[PDB]
RNA sequence: GCGACUUUCUGGUCUGUAACUGACGCUGAUGUGCGAAAGCGUGGGGAUCAAACAGGAUUAGAUACCCUGGUAGUCCACGCCGUAAACGAUGAGUGCUAAGUGUUAGGGGGUUUCCCGCCCCUUAGUGCUGCAGCUAACGCAUUAAGCACUCCGCCUGGGGAGUACGACCGCAAGGUUGAAACUCAAAGGAAUUGACGGGGACCCGCACAAGCGGUGGAGCAUGUGGUUUAAUUCGAAGCAACGCG
């Protein structure tokens, strides 16, 4: 029931990195996972000299939404969403609306997106937004 | 008053007279042989 | 412009609505929004947060003759009741009392039956 | 729609038969993408009808069953089984909303 | 059946008093009178509620269940029918039969400075529990379904049917009285096990939720049915057969 840690990163030292690995890790195969993140790495880390961590963590930031709701007929509730379901949301989100972007290399939609919402641009800080939108919207027959 | 009992007195004055139960009871009509059974079979709860 | 700061308000949050009326001290109408005027229906009315809106619009557009010190006055036994006045409150007024209403008859007439 | 009968050759008046009178429920639902009937003889030695079918729905399944002399009565059986069995479950259901708090 | 207030009339009830008459009582066929609600009549009166009904929705359908309005009625008097799960499904009167428990109107007694606090006993009424005893069982159990007495009404398998003919009453709806043919071998009451549930409560489950991945979508192997054959050899079919025998 517990969650299945991961030690660290040994790619900064960090943890969120692999985290996202898992959820691009197709097929198990991390070499091929892990290949086209850190080519990510070095080409955001050109685009707009900057790091990972500052677009990671802004970006990470800016679709993460503090609400989401669910249903229970059905009625859909209000709630302040749990903390790393949000981490997953954000993560989910993120590279599910990242895929759609009609563009043909591993990487470059991706920065594409996380600099969308470095921003506070893109689909994934729009879909925070209208989760916002029900929530305060699903205020009055819910909460 | 500000803010707080304003909201608590007033709901305890109005719990004491039950304007729930007394106008509830008047919302569907009964016949007086069931309205009278269904008192009866209560005085203290 | 009739402009006072001591006004009074009537309610009533029905089972299926919940609505506003500003009166004057004796008084006469000023205002009045309906859950419904605000795109609700149904039950939609009838939740709480319909009265949030309602009761903070016509407290506005009442306040904008200038109205801020009130009495209070609910009947319509309903849900709206007591948070859309913890709306109402943050709606610029400085009520001076809540006087409960409803009204009693005295084994007056008939209700309806079904079910 | 699935029919196989054993020690028995089957014709096509029975068909058209029963899968119409079958096909009269669609006050409800039908919903008919399935029908498995099933059949066999076997003596006693008055010695047999067998009359078995299912029947099945949306999300669930049914059955239906009879043994008979002949045919005619004895597949009013399978109809007039599923009949009831069709109308029950779509009564259910549970509207009576009810606000809340 | 009777619950705003007051007055006018007005019957009845319980206590103690027992001094008065001194067995005058009990039951009660026939009989005569009261009598829910519906209802009929003559008029009046008519706010709500409302069969019928108009319309709307839902259902496959719904003359129904739901919403809106809506008549007769619901209301007053004068009348009339006179019935009912009119049920505590128990006729009335009398007398004895273990406790406990509230509760009502009263009385008497003690207790406290004075009972206002308290208790004791008793009378009538009133409900709950609970022994013998009774009962097919359920239950009853001092307000008996116990024990015994007096009187009245009723019953004799069920369906036929409280229907029919006839008679009485009634404006009419109908009531009361109340058969037989034929038919059946049971109908039925109480209590137990199991079954069911569109009844309830508790629990578990990839049954949910959550998520990931899948099929169906296009091309390839293969089982089945349908086809065909001279042969397409035979079997097994919701899960539990269709990459099986």
């Amino acid at each position: 029931v517990p969650k299945r840690d991961v030690l660290p990163d040994p790619i900064h030292n960090s943890k969120l990195v692999t985290k996202l690995i898992n959820k691009i890790m197709l097929d198990g195969k991390r070499g091929t996972a892990q290949r086209i993140l850190y080519s990510a790495f070095d080409l955001v880390e050109q685009r707009s000299g900057r790091d990972a961590l500052e677009v990671f963590e802004e970006a990470i930031n800016n679709i993460m939404p503090v609400l989401e709701v669910k249903a229970r007929s059905n009625y859909q509730v209000p709630v302040e969403v749990r903390p790393e379901r949000r981490t997953t949301l954000g993560l989910r989100w993120l590279v599910n609306y990242a895929r759609l972007r009609g563009e043909k290399t591993m990487e470059d939609r991706l920065a594409n997106e996380i600099l969308d919402a470095a921003n506070n641009t893109g689909g994934a800080v729009k879909k925070r937004e209208d989760t916002h939108k029900m929530a305060e919207a699903n205020k009055a027959f819910a909460h | 008053e500000s803010l707080e009992d304003a909201l608590r007195r007033f709901k305890r004055s109005v719990s004491k007279s039950g304007t729930i139960q007394e106008v509830r009871k008047r919302e569907f009509y009964e016949k007086p042989s069931v309205k009278r059974k269904k008192k009866s079979e209560a005085a203290r709860k | 412009k009739k402009n006072i700061e001591n006004g009074v308000a009537h309610i009533r949050s029905t089972f299926n609505n919940t609505i506003v009326t500003i009166t004057d001290e004796f008084g006469n109408a000023l205002s009045w929004s309906s859950a419904g005027a605000l795109g609700f229906k149904g039950s939609k009315k009838s939740t709480p947060f319909a009265a949030q809106m309602a009761s903070e619009t016509a407290s506005k557009s009442a306040m904008e003759h200038g109205l801020k010190t009130v009495e209070v006055t609910v009947k319509g036994p309903g849900p709206g009741r007591e948070s859309a006045i913890r709306a109402l409150q943050s709606a610029g007024l400085e009520v001076t009392a809540i006087r409960d209403v409803t009204p009693v008859p005295h084994n007056g007439c008939r209700p309806p039956k079904r079910r | 729609f699935e029919i196989h009968g054993d020690n028995l050759t089957i014709t096509d008046a029975i068909r058209n038969y029963i899968e119409e009178k079958i096909g009269k429920l669609e006050r409800y639902f039908n919903d008919v993408p399935n029908a498995v009937a099933h059949v066999k003889v076997k003596t006693y030695s008055n010695s047999a009808t067998k009359i078995e079918v299912t029947i099945p729905l949306k999300n669930v399944t049914l059955r239906a069953e009879e043994r008979n002399d002949d045919l005619y009565a004895g597949i009013d059986l399978i109809n007039n089984k599923l009949e009831r069995q069709v109308r029950k479950y779509k009564t259910r259901i549970n509207r009576k909303s009810r606000d809340r708090g």
